[PDB]
């Protein structure tokens, strides 16, 4: 919101992707790349 | 306090390409603890 103080975690953050991955068609060795798109709720899109 | 209990350097150069660091850096700092004497389970007294 606008009123908690600016917080940072102490490490960082995992999401489970070996399905994803798998069925793509390719293997871990393949360089490949990682987009993040974001949606708030205000009606708009903010920085990536 | 003017207690001193280490210190530590950081590579940085203005021709740098923007990084981040994955992990908590850790650095010891028990030894001034034990030094001063406060038990070191019960750090709840202290603060840097």
């Amino acid at each position: 919101g606008t009123a908690e103080m600016p917080w940072s975690f102490d490490r960082l953050y995992r999401y489970e992707i070996t399905e994803v991955l798998e069925k793509k068609g390719l293997s871990v060795d393949d360089a490949f790349t990682v987009k993040v798109e974001l949606r708030a709720l205000n009606g708009s899109i903010l920085s990536s | 306090c003017n207690h001193p209990a280490g210190s530590f350097s950081v590579l940085g150069g203005e021709t740098e390409m923007p990084f981040i660091f994955d992990r908590l850096y850790k650095y010891d700092i028990s030894d001034p603890v034990r030094k001063l004497g406060l038990k070191l389970d019960s750090a709840g007294d202290i603060d840097l």
